[PDB]
């Protein structure tokens, strides 16, 4: 039934709401300025990188040259995604009941590229949000950091300018990262056919939720299932700059859990 | 592991 499935659409939108403190329709107004809320402090020089030490809040506590500072920070934001993406998956109907060991596979393959989509909401052509919006660092303040680390972010940059473009809003994203974590083609699933299930009627829901949501645009959901392809390659990517500053660098620490996801990842 | 830890807890 249609119904259903508008049902489903607008369950997951709500409890991904629930779950993303900021949204991509927050984000947005923040970007652009509509917002009531006091401006993001932008960061976009080591200057002002210094200067934003005190305005800007990160949730944990932390009583290295700028490169490394700023790379972790983008670990322990990582870490934060987790959690957030976590508790999402676990509202898609029928996900906590499936084997837990296949939870747990399909949440490390599947969160970095969720990361990302959710990234993009948080980026324009110029630089991207940070704290939940409390600061805005410059694309090129990023790129302008030593190697490897100034090509750390650019490629995520590049997905999320075309991305945006194709203009999707929090309730087609909602279905689009749910569609994603259910993929039954994650290396080691114990039980497939569970998921490819759940999948099949998640990809039902996004057809309808493209077709009534940018009736325009008959192409836009075979093009999400390219960005899904995509997403892949842009995670194999930043894996492999991973192990280039692993070793590049003189080693600092990792996050226990980024650890344990990275761990066979490609 | 820490990602079935976070899966189990409500
Ligand atoms: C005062 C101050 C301000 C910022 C800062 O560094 C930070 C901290 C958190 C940040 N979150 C992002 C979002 O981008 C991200 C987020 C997650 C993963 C990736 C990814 O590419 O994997 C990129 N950037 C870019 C940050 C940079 C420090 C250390 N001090």
């Amino acid at each position: 039934e249609s119904a259903d499935l508008r049902a489903l659409a607008k369950h997951l939108y709500d409890s991904y709401i629930k779950s993303f403190p900021l949204t991509k329709a927050k984000a947005r107004a923040i970007l652009t300025g509509k917002t009531t809320d006091k401006s993001p402090f932008v960061i976009y020089d080591m200057n002002s990188l210094m200067m934003g030490e005190d305005k800007i809040k990160f949730k944990h506590i932390t009583p290295k040259e700028v490169a490394i500072r700023i790379f972790q920070g983008c670990q322990f934001r990582s870490v934060e995604a987790v959690q957030e993406i976590t508790e999402y998956a676990k509202s898609i109907p029928g996900f906590v009941n499936l084997d837990l060991n296949d939870q747990v596979t399909l949440l490390k393959y599947g969160v970095h590229e969720i990361i990302y989509t959710m990234l993009a909401s948080l980026m324009n052509k110029d630089g991207v949000l940070i704290s939940e919006g409390q600061g805005f660092m410059t694309r090129e303040f990023l790129k302008s950091l030593r190697k490897p680390f100034g090509d750390f972010m650019e490629p995520k940059f590049e997905f999320a300018v075309k991305f945006n473009a194709l203009e999707l809003d929090d309730s087609d994203l909602a279905i689009f990262i749910a569609v994603i974590i259910l993929s039954g083609d994650r290396p080691g699933l114990l039980n497939v056919k569970p998921i490819e299930d759940i999948q099949d009627n998640l990809l039902q829901a996004l057809e309808l939720q493209l077709k009534l949501n940018h009736p325009e645009s008959s192409q836009l959901f075979a093009k999400l299932l390219q960005k899904m392809t995509d997403l892949r390659q842009i995670v194999t990517e930043h894996v492999q700059l991973l192990q280039v500053i692993k070793k590049t660098e003189t080693d600092m620490s990792l996050h226990p859990l980024l650890q344990e996801i990275y761990k066979d990842l490609y | 592991s820490l990602l079935k830890k976070l899966l189990l807890a409500p």
